[PDB]
């Protein structure tokens, strides 16, 4: 018995930003095959006023949930007054909120392509190699010298238009 | 404290221990029969191997703000092989 | 803010690191540390210019923002009385 | 992109035999060796499957060359000074030889190389003869609670292989407290049981309970050494409860009626070393205490 | 040995570093309207249930909302008066922590930071935790197998 609240962190984005997302992931979901098997819940099956979007995208068992904003109070002075996103990896009642970078890091672990074991021993050998990673926003901390050297190699695959990524989004 | 570690070309480095046991290799070498002998990776090679040894263990730690260590695409195979020797 | 340095004199090269509020003598006093050699014997260099052992590193014209981890600046040392300062480059690659 | 295995195999043998036996081996050998293996490792296709197989091979024919030396002793006791011998060596060596193969890891704690070094000892040399070095080593403990001195590294060293050699994950030390602990502990229930109800009646009890606390200290030393501390087990604490209940509990009776007595006496020094003993008894230390507030009612 | 291992996280990396700070906090509340207004207006959104609270860092880009429940939390004034007092558990990139800071009635300038809570930790569960973990540790290059 006394208020109860619910809180969360929030990443602020410049209006264009959420549109560009918006249009990015219902593009490689819908109109292509890539990101069909995550879901976009719109602004209306949603119970809070604030949540301007949601993507829940599975991976494996427990899914992840990137949230987007309205009308919120933090960072402008404009009448929409201005808006954010927030992350969490959920499994059987359990959440956490993650930072875009691991959010991405996270996403990539189960959905576009990458180099697999082979790859690596292949190019030295000459044998050459598939696939090639595409999602470079899946590639994060450091890296291994061996990955960045091949890195130097083999440019990212260059998908247009451009997958999702949650840095992309919290950009600036 | 520190440890060093020779190229085919003759050229000695001399760099922290805590630095090199980035090398899983180079920590395997490093017991039993100080310094160790690289016969197959050149000086230009070991080099820029001690560079990425200190990136790592500098930008590993606090993930603030991480540059893009560079590689030339020339060196970039060559690399690619020491890396996956050592690493 | 630190800088990182190679040491280059003939064939052997130094990795280390050092704060722009450093002063060139402490890093004779290091490389005295290293090669066990004491800090008059070594003559420390930037390019073909010499190193005063009272001035600071960034005050030598190393800056944090020239010396980087993954990128560092050379130094070069000078070894009974003295030798001209001799930097062994690295190999080539071939074509 | 010219050589794999078959060539390089060759130049790589003798230094697993010098590496397997302790004999000397120069830097830039080891350094050439780390380089073959991952050559090999790199160039052909069949060649990891090939250094574990012919790796295999190797050690079992040293592991074996190493059985002919131990198992030609006839004498029970004379073969396991030998074993024990044996053993530093090849257990250092557990340690020094896997490392070079530290990609044929990456290929494909427990190294498959250490594992199988371990288990090909274990199947080759050790389990013929477990029964009879632990046998040895009962009676070698035996000598030493009885004043015969001797090389600590041979019980040692049989302790380590049970401990080291056990083969299933589930649980590590599993054979080690079936056998060695169990016999430790039931040679130690029957040695004390038979010794300790004569020192009381030869002594008398509170000379007893002097001699007692002495022999606990003997033998927690003697577990200290002896027994497996370094994996932090459960196995001293055992071997200490089984003596407290040999060396006080089966006494517990006779040892207590003294106490109200040596209360009345004002004999502290025997009731430090009664409340000492008794501490570790269980629902030793309370009659004490009851005794000790009866006796306050009067004064 | 889990949390300890959650701990570390939350002492020695960088992210931890910087909300562990001490930092210093604004609301942000309806910046058209003029300063009494804004007072009002955030002492009734606390005592009042339903409105979302927001607070920044002032050295961010990032920022916190409490929305009501409805949508061991507390946004508490009883404490001390002229002032509230906040407190947001939470769980950050597989850390259990606790927001905690206060707000100055007048000013509706503040403080607040995190420090590590030890009972998510020991309380949350085995399974799910620890699948953070090992999903939270792994990197895609490399682990497709040929
Ligand atoms: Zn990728």
């Amino acid at each position: 018995m006394e208020n109860r609240w619910q809180v969360m962190i929030v990443w602020q984005v410049d209006r264009m930003r959420i549109n560009t997302w918006k249009r990015l992931v219902k593009h490689h979901m819908y109109i292509s095959r890539k990101a069909k098997d995550w879901f976009y819940r719109h602004h209306y099956e949603s119970t809070n006023p604030k949540i301007s979007s949601e993507v829940h995208i599975p991976l494996g068992d427990a899914k992840l949930v990137i949230t987007t904003y309205w009308g919120l109070h933090t960072g402008e002075r404009d009448w929409h007054l201005g808006q954010g996103v927030s992350i969490e990896w959920r499994k059987k009642r359990y959440s956490t909120q993650v930072d875009p970078d691991l959010a991405d890091q996270l996403i990539h672990l189960h959905y576009f392509d990458c180099f697999s074991e082979s790859a690596i021993r292949n190019t030295i050998l000459g044998r050459i190699v598939s696939p090639r990673c595409e999602y470079q926003a899946g590639h994060n901390k450091v890296g291994s010298l061996q990955y960045l050297a091949l890195a130097a190699l083999i440019k990212p695959k260059q998908i247009k238009p451009p997958l999702p990524s949650v840095r992309k989004l919290t950009e600036d | 404290m520190y440890v060093k570690l020779i190229s085919s070309d003759g050229h000695e480095f001399i760099v922290k221990r805590e630095h090199a046991l980035t090398s899983g290799t180079i920590k395997a070498m490093l017991s039993g029969p100080n310094e160790v002998n690289f016969r197959e990776i050149p000086s230009h090679v070991l080099s820029k191997v001690c560079m990425y040894f200190t990136y790592k263990v500098r930008y590993t730690n606090s993930s603030t703000e991480i540059p893009e260590f560079p590689i030339a695409p020339e060196i970039a195979l060559e690399l690619l092989m020491a890396a996956n020797f050592l690493d | 803010m630190d800088v990182f340095l190679m040491i280059r004199r003939h064939k052997t090269t130094i990795f280390t690191d050092a704060k722009e509020s450093s002063t060139v003598f402490e890093l004779k006093r290091i490389v005295e540390g290293i090669l066990k050699r004491p800090p008059d014997e070594q003559r420390l260099y930037k390019d073909d210019q010499l190193l005063d052992d009272g001035k600071t590193l960034g005050e030598c014209g190393f800056t944090s923002q020239t010396a980087r981890p993954q990128a560092p600046a050379t130094v070069g040392l000078a070894f009974d009385t003295f030798e001209a300062l001799c930097i062994e480059p690295f190999s080539s690659p071939p074509e | 992109a010219s050589l794999q295995f078959e060539d390089k195999w060759d130049f790589m043998r003798p230094i697993v035999l010098k590496l397997l036996r302790q004999e000397s081996v120069t830097k830039q050998q080891w350094f050439d060796l780390f380089s073959d293996v991952h050559a090999v490792c790199l160039w052909d296709d069949k060649g990891p499957a090939k250094i574990h197989q012919a790796l295999k091979e190797d050690i079992l024919e040293f592991i074996k060359q190493a059985q002919a030396r131990v198992l030609s002793h006839q004498d029970d006791t004379a073969l396991l000074k030998a074993y024990i011998v044996e053993w530093r060596k090849f257990f250092t060596q557990c340690d020094i030889l896997p490392k070079p193969f530290c990609q044929l890891e990456i290929t494909l704690e427990d190294s498959i190389v250490r594992k199988l070094m371990l288990d090909t000892w274990n199947e080759s040399i050790f389990s013929n003869i477990k029964n009879r070095l632990q046998d040895s080593a009962m009676k070698l403990v035996h000598a030493e609670r009885l004043g015969e001195a001797f090389d600590s590294q041979l019980v040692i060293g049989v302790r380590e292989s049970y401990v080291n050699l056990c083969s299933n994950p589930e649980d590590k030390l599993q054979i080690y407290r079936d056998n060695f602990e169990k016999a430790y502990l039931d040679s130690t229930e029957r040695f004390y049981r038979t010794q300790a109800p004569s020192y009381l009646q030869q002594n008398g009890v509170q000379n007893y309970m002097k001699y007692a606390d002495a022999k606990l200290k003997e033998e927690e030393k003697r577990a200290l050494r002896y027994l497996e501390t370094r994996r932090e087990c459960n196995s001293v604490e055992a071997l200490m409860e089984c003596c407290v209940n040999a060396l006080v509990t089966s006494f517990k009776e006779t040892i207590l009626a003294e106490c109200q007595g040596m209360i009345k006496r004002n004999e502290t020094e025997k009731l430090h070393l009664m409340f000492s003993l008794m501490d570790k008894v269980p629902n030793g230390i309370e009659p004490m205490l009851k005794d000790l507030e009866e006796h306050i009612i009067s004064a | 040995r889990v949390v300890p291992d959650q701990r570390s996280k939350f002492e020695n990396e960088e992210f931890f570093r910087k909300l562990s700070r001490e930092c210093e906090i604004k609301y942000t509340g309806f910046r058209d309207r003029p300063h009494e207004e804004r007072q009002a207006r955030f002492q009734n959104a606390c005592r009042d249930g339903r409105s979302e609270i927001a607070f920044v860092a002032t050295g961010t880009n990032l920022s916190l909302q409490f929305f009501p429940a409805s949508w061991r939390e507390y946004v508490d004034l009883e404490r001390e008066a002229g002032k509230v007092y906040l407190k947001a558990p939470m769980i950050l990139n597989g850390v259990c922590v606790i927001w905690k800071g206060w707000i100055d009635l007048q000013r509706l300038d503040g403080m607040g930071c995190l420090e590590f809570d030890e009972e998510r930790a020991q309380q949350e569960d085995a399974l799910a935790q620890q699948a953070f973990e090992e999903a939270r540790r792994r990197t895609r290059e490399f682990e497709d197998r040929d």
